[PDB]
RNA sequence: GUGAACAGCCUCUAGUUGAUAGAAUAAUGUAGAUAAGGGAAGUCGGCAAAAUAGAUCCGUAACUUCGGGAUAAGGAUUGGC
RNA sequence: GCAGUCAAGCGUUCAUAGCGACAUUGCUUUUUGAUUCUUCGAUGUCGGCUCUUCCUAUCAUACCGAAGCAGAAUUCGGUAAGCGUUGGAUUGUUCACCCACUAAUAGGGAACGUGAGCUGGGUUUAGACCGUCGUGAGACAGGUUAGUUUUACCCUACUGAUGAAUGUUACCGCAAUAGUAAUUGAACUUAGUACGAGAGGAACAGUUCAUUCGGAUAAUUGGUUUUUGCGGCUGUCUGAUCAGGCAUUGCCGCGAAGCUACCAUCCGCUGGAUUAUGGCUGAACGCCUCUAAGUCAGAAUCCAUGCUAGAACGCGGUGAUUUC
C-alpha cells in the first residue's frame, strides 16, 4: 500500500505556521556581527515601497557569453524620507534573553509621534511626555545619571527612530516607529554618537552607498482565505469527480487516526512577514534636488517620477534607493533594509554596476513616452492649448 | 535607450516593450506594443487606419 | 544536461511537449517529425517532457519517403513559435515550427535548410552555423 | 444560546464577542416596561430612583 | 417583424411584477464562459467540452439487392448602396 | 524472500577478488498455505486518480575501503533514508512485457493506506448471447455486452480567526519552545594531459549555465474582461436623426486598473560536534599495534547562525494616569 509513484513534497517545511502576522511593520529579527574596530555607523533602515520599474544595464560578467550587452531588468526603487532619531535604548545581558533596561528621549518630540501612542487623537488631551519633558530644566542630572546607567551596564545598545511622514505623500500622517542597532564599537562612543543626533535628521548617505548589497525583510500582501489549490500550489482533480475539484482527497491513513499536520489544507495566504535575501543597490540620489533621472549614457534631463505620477502612489521628491529584482510587499508598505549578514564574494555581487539608462515611462496606461515635453515634441500640437 | 522606430505604426518604444515578430520569408518585424500586434495579424492594412502615422503621411495632417 | 550541449542553453520558455507533429525545414525528404523526448529533462509525476530550441530530441518521422519511417532518429529543432524572451530586451516568436534531422550527434544529414534560424541555435551547434541560411 | 452565532463587533462593550440585535423581543420588553412605569405612578414614586429588579421568562404552551 | 416556419429573438391587444429580504465579494461549490504554445500525450474508453452548420455554384469513389451510398468526401460566393 | 557459519571445487597454477557442491543455523511476514479467536440485528471488498508519513533488506547523490582495479567502464562491501525515483503503447489490471528520457528509473509499510474523496473498467446479482454437461428446470472459480454509489450542522483531530480575567491603556520589545530545505547535472578550461604498447581516456579548485522543488513580485510578454471603458454590427422597440433600452453578460475588435503563470521576472546563506574511514602517541603482548587513557582530519548526518509562529498561565523597559 505504498505511494506507487514517488514525488516531491508540496509546500515548504520551514515556512509554517503561516498565519496572519503580528506586526504590520516587518519584525527585524536578526542583526549583523558588531565590529568593535570599525567606527560607529547605522545598520538597518525604514522605508516605503513606492516604485517598481524597468532598467537597462551593461552586463559585466567577463568570461561569460553575454559580455558587453544590454539587459532589461526590474528595479524596485524604494523611496524614503530622511529619518529622524527620537532616542536610544540599550539591552543588557542575562542568561534568559536580551532584556531591556532603560530608554532616553529627546526634549521636544514633534506632533508626528504623539499620535502613535494615543490611539484616538481628536478627543485626546495630548499630554504625552509632558511630565517627562520637565526633566531638562535642572543642571544636567536629568539625563546623565541614566546615561551613566546605560554607560556603566548594558552591553548591546539600540536606537529607536521614526520616519518623517510629512514629506512623503500618503494619507497616514502618523509615523511608524522601530529600533535599529549600532554596528560600531567602544559602547561609550556608540551612545555618544546618539548623544548629539537627538531630534536632528540623518539621511541615507550615512551608511547606504553605491554597490552596497542589502536584503529586504517586509510584510507581504494578502488576499484572504484562498483555497488549497492556490495556497500550497497543489494539484487539481480530473473533471469527472463528484463533490469538488479544488481540494485534496487523501489526507492520511487509518492509523494515525488524525490528520497529519503536513497535509496541504485550506486557509490563509499572504500577510506574513517573509524575507528575501541578497539584493543589489544600483544608485542612490540625493533629496533636495531635481533632475536625477538622468545618467551617463542618457543625458536627457528628466525626473525619476514616471509620467504624470505613479500607480496608486503619487510622486517622488526625495532621496531614494534602487533595489534590483523584487522585494516583498506591495505598494505603500513598511519595508526595512538590513545590511549584509555575511561578507559575500559570490562573483555575482560586488561587481561594479554602471546604469546605461533608467526608464520613466507612463506606468499607468500602456506607456508611450518618457519626458513629458517630448510627447508634445512628437505629435506636435493639439486642439487644446498644448 | 537603444533607439527604435516601429515597423508598423512609426511610434517610439525604448526596449523592453513590444513583440518583435518574424515570418517564413525571413522578414523581421517589430511592433510598438500589444495593441499593434493583434490588430495586425488578423490581416488588416496600415494605410487606412487613423491613429498610425502613415495615415497622416498619406492625407498630410501635421507636417 | 544533454549529450552534446557544447556550451549552454539559457532559460528559454519551453513549449513543445512530447507528441507534437512539427514539420521539417530540410531536404532529406521526411516532411514531418513526431517529437518524442528531451535529452536531459525534468522528471515529475504526470508532467510531459517539454522541449525548447537547441537541445536535440529523439523525434521519429511520420510520413515521407518510406525508407525513413518506422525508425527513431535523433533530431534537432530550430524554430519554436512561442513568445519567449531573450536577455536583449526584444524577443521573437515564429509562425512555423522547424525540424532538422541530424543524427549521431548533431551533424546534419541534409545539406540545406529553409527559412530563418534563431540566434540561440548558432553558438550551441556549430555545424548548422556553417551552412545556415540568413539567421533571422 | 450562542453556539454557531454570527459574532459581531459590539460585544467588546460588555465582555464577550457574541451579539445580535433582536427586534420582536425588544418590541415587547420595552413595550411592557413602560407598563411597569405605568404602575409605579399608581404607587406614588419617582421615575429616576428605580431599577428593574427581577426579570423572568419561561416556556409557554 | 426577421425569417422556411405555429422554431429562436422583440413588441402591441389582454395579465401579472407573485416566489423571505437588507449588507459584503473568502474558500468550497451550482450554472455559464474564456484562454497563448502543444493536440488525446488524460482516462477502461475522445466521457464532457470545442470545431461543422444556413441557402447558392461546382465536384464526388469503393460497394450494391442498381432502388442507393450522398448533403459522400471536398472547395468557392454571401453585407450596404 | 533475505542473510550466515562449513569448504571438496571453479577461478591460467591460488578455496574464499567474485562464486560455491553435499550438508547446516536463522530472520521478516512485502506471497501462498494451515488454523476459525473477533464481527452474519452488516467494518463498504479489485484496480486506477489525489496526497502525507515511515522502514532499509540502497537504485542515484556525499564520504571511504577491497579486486584476477593501469585508466574509463564496472562489480563487492562500510556509515547513512537527508534528499530524488519518470514519460509512454497493450491489458481492468497487482505483478506482466516492450519504446524513450535520465544522476537513476530501488524494495516495501501505514485495517492488502485512501468509495460520508472520486472513478465503477473487473467482480456476485436481476437482461441477453455462445461452447460443454443433463430428458429438463439449470450448472460451469468458461468467454463477451448494457447495468442509481446516499448524509456532516455533532464530538475530536487539523488550518486560519478572535477573545473575559491581570491596577487601566498605549507603545518598545526579549526568547521558552515548535517547524525548518534547497537538490542534482551539463559545457569550457583542466586536457587529448595522468594512466596507458596502442586502442582509449579521468578527476580537485576556476568560469558559465541548466534540471526538480521552495519563497516572493506585476515593470515587461501572455492570459483573463461586467470597468459593459471605447468602437463596429444583426433583429426588434422609441413617428425619423442623435441619443439609447430589449438578447440571461446580445455578438465582435482592442484594452486601462486588478489577479496570476517556471507561459513572466527575481531570490533560495554559513559555523561547530560527529558516523564510517585513514592516522599520531601508546601499552597490556620488552618489538607489534587507529584504542584500552588521550588523540588529528573527516559525510548530503545531527545541532547551531539564519527563516517562520512567540507560549493567549514566560518575563521586562517607558509613557499617561479621570481637580468638577
Amino acid at each position: 500500500s505504498h505511494r506507487k509513484y514517488e514525488a516531491p513534497r508540496h509546500g515548504h517545511l520551514g515556512f509554517l505556521p503561516r498565519k496572519r502576522a503580528a506586526s504590520i511593520r516587518a519584525r527585524v529579527k536578526a542583526f549583523p556581527k558588531d565590529d568593535r574596530s570599525k567606527p560607529v555607523a547605522l545598520t538597518s533602515f525604514l522605508g516605503y515601497k513606492a516604485g517598481m520599474t524597468t532598467i537597462v544595464r551593461d552586463l559585466d560578467r567577463p568570461g561569460s557569453k553575454f559580455h558587453k550587452r544590454e539587459v532589461v531588468e526590474a528595479v524596485t526603487v524604494v523611496d524614503t524620507p530622511p529619518v529622524v532619531v527620537v532616542g536610544v535604548v540599550g539591552y543588557v545581558e542575562t542568561p534568559r534573553g536580551l532584556r531591556s533596561l532603560t530608554t532616553v528621549w529627546a526634549e521636544h518630540l514633534s506632533d508626528e509621534v504623539k499620535r502613535r501612542f494615543y490611539k484616538n487623537w481628536y478627543k485626546s488631551k495630548k499630554k504625552a511626555f509632558t511630565k517627562y519633558s520637565a526633566k531638562y530644566a535642572q543642571d544636567g542630572a536629568g539625563i546623565e545619571r541614566e546615561l551613566a546607567r546605560i554607560k556603566k551596564y548594558a552591553s548591546v545598545v539600540r536606537v529607536l527612530v521614526h520616519t518623517q511622514i510629512r514629506k512623503t505623500p500618503l494619507a497616514q500622517k502618523k509615523a511608524h516607529l522601530a529600533e535599529i542597532q549600532l554596528n560600531g564599537g567602544s559602547i561609550s562612543e556608540k551612545v555618544d554618537w546618539a548623544r548629539e543626533h537627538f531630534e536632528k535628521t540623518v539621511a541615507v548617505d550615512s551608511v547606504f552607498e553605491q554597490n552596497e548589497m542589502i536584503d529586504a525583510i517586509a510584510v507581504t500582501k494578502g488576499h484572504g482565505f484562498e483555497g488549497v489549490t492556490h495556497r500550497w500550489g497543489t494539484k487539481k482533480l480530473p473533471r469527472k469527480t463528484h463533490r469538488g475539484l479544488r481540494k485534496v482527497a487523501c489526507i492520511g491513513a487509518w492509523h494515525p487516526a488524525h490528520v497529519m499536520w503536513s497535509v496541504a489544507r485550506a486557509g490563509q495566504r499572504g500577510y506574513h512577514s517573509r524575507t528575501s535575501i541578497n539584493h543589489k543597490i544600483y544608485r542612490v540620489g540625493k533629496g533636495d534636488d531635481e533632475a536625477n533621472g538622468a545618467t551617463s549614457f542618457d543625458r536627457t534631463k528628466k525626473t525619476i517620477t514616471p509620467m504624470g505620477g505613479f500607480v496608486h502612489y503619487g510622486e517622488i521628491k526625495n532621496d531614494f534607493i534602487m533595489v534590483k529584482g523584487c522585494i516583498p510587499g506591495n505598494r505603500k508598505r513598511i519595508v526595512t533594509l538590513r545590511k549584509s549578514l555575511y561578507t559575500n564574494t559570490s562573483r555575482k555581487a560586488l561587481e561594479e554596476v554602471s546604469l546605461k539608462w533608467i526608464d520613466t515611462a507612463s506606468k499607468f496606461g500602456k506607456g508611450r513616452f518618457q519626458t513629458p515635453a517630448e510627447k508634445h515634441a512628437f505629435m506636435g500640437t493639439l486642439k487644446k492649448d498644448l | 535607450m537603444k533607439v527604435e522606430i516601429d515597423s508598423f505604426s512609426g511610434a517610439k518604444i525604448y526596449p523592453g516593450r513590444g513583440t518583435l515578430f518574424v515570418r517564413g520569408d525571413s522578414k523581421i518585424f517589430r511592433f510598438q506594443n500589444s495593441k499593434s500586434a493583434s490588430l495586425f495579424k488578423q490581416r488588416k492594412n496600415p494605410r487606412r487606419i487613423a491613429w498610425t502615422v502613415l495615415f497622416r503621411k498619406h492625407h498630410k495632417k501635421g507636417i | 544536461s544533454g549529450n552534446g550541449a557544447q556550451g549552454t542553453k539559457f532559460r528559454i520558455s519551453l513549449g513543445l511537449p512530447v507528441g507534437a507533429i512539427m514539420n521539417c525545414a530540410d531536404n532529406s525528404g521526411a516532411r514531418n517529425l513526431y517529437i518524442i523526448a528531451v535529452k536531459g529533462s525534468g522528471s515529475r509525476l504526470n508532467r510531459l517532457p517539454a522541449a525548447s530550441l537547441g537541445d536535440m530530441v529523439m523525434a521519429t518521422v511520420k510520413k515521407g519517403k518510406p525508407e525513413l519511417r518506422k525508425k527513431v532518429m535523433p533530431a534537432i529543432v530550430v524554430r519554436q513559435a512561442k513568445s519567449w524572451r531573450r536577455r536583449d530586451g526584444v524577443f521573437l516568436y515564429f509562425e512555423d515550427n522547424a525540424g532538422v534531422i541530424a543524427n549521431p550527434k548533431g551533424e546534419m544529414k541534409g545539406s540545406a535548410i529553409t527559412g530563418p534560424v534563431g540566434k540561440e541555435c548558432a553558438d550551441l551547434w556549430p555545424r548548422v552555423a556553417s551552412n545556415s541560411g540568413v539567421v533571422v | 444560546f450562542n453556539s454557531s452565532i454570527g459574532r459581531t463587533a459590539q460585544g467588546k462593550e460588555f465582555g464577550v464577542t457574541k451579539a445580535r440585535w433582536p427586534a420582536k423581543s425588544v418590541k415587547f420588553v420595552q413595550g411592557l416596561l413602560q407598563n411597569a412605569a405605568a404602575n409605579a405612578e399608581a404607587k406614588g414614586l419617582d421615575a429616576t430612583k428605580l431599577y428593574v429588579s427581577h426579570i423572568q421568562v419561561n416556556q409557554a404552551p
